[PDB]
This record gives structure tokens, sequence and C-alpha cells, in this order.
């Protein structure tokens, strides 16, 4: 899961 | 507080920001339930509406704090979006095309 982003 | 003139500037502006191509990720607020992550990073999220809503309401006191909020939209963006990202790079063009606005609007 880990980090940033809409995908 | 703006006079009527300014408050037409910035309203301008922002509807060409609205209809612009690229602004479809940054028309409404992100959602901050349905965007995990988003809440814990971006310490003041901004989108085209809010600022709609700010201005008409009379919260922007100045040209200066107008372009803040505009910027913050973009600013935002660069953080939470790969550059390369189609988000990131509609973030990218859209923050080139109201930089363009705003300097051929107050030379």
């Amino acid at each position: 899961g880990k980090g940033l982003g809409k995908g | 507080s703006m006079d009527s003139k300014d408050l037409a500037l910035c309203s301008m502006i922002l509807t060409e920001m609205e209809t612009h191509e690229d602004a479809w990720p940054f028309l409404l607020p992100v959602n901050l339930k349905l965007v995990p992550g988003y809440k814990k990073v971006i310490k003041k999220p901004m989108d085209f509406s809010t600022i709609r809503e700010k201005l008409s309401s009379g919260q922007y006191p100045n040209l200066e704090t107008f372009a803040l909020d505009v910027r913050l939209v973009f600013d935002n963006c660069e953080t939470f979006n790969e550059d390369d990202s189609d988000i990131g790079r509609a973030g990218h063009n859209m923050r080139k095309y109201f930089e363009k606005k705003w300097t051929d609007t107050f030379k």
C-alpha cells in the first residue's frame, strides 16, 4: 500500500 | 477587500481554468475518505470549486491571496502525484496556463 498517488 | 474590477479579473481567470481540458482533476475537492493518504500528507487541500466559493463569499482580500490558492492547487498536485502521471502532467500544464494568463492580465 505504501506511497502516494491515485491509481 | 477587492473592488469590482479585481473580483471580475479573478472570476474571469478562474472560469478560464475551470473550462481548460486539463482541469478535470481539480474541479472538486479530493474526497478524503476515498483517496487514502491525501488527508495525511496534504495539509491544505484546495480545488477550483472551493476557490470559487471563497471568491464569491469575499474570503480573498486581494489579488495575491487568490493567486496563492490557485498555486496551492498545483503545489498539492505536485506532492501527491507522480510528475509523469496523467494528473501530475495535468497539474503542470494548468500551472503553466495560469501563470501565462496571470502575466498577460497584469502586465
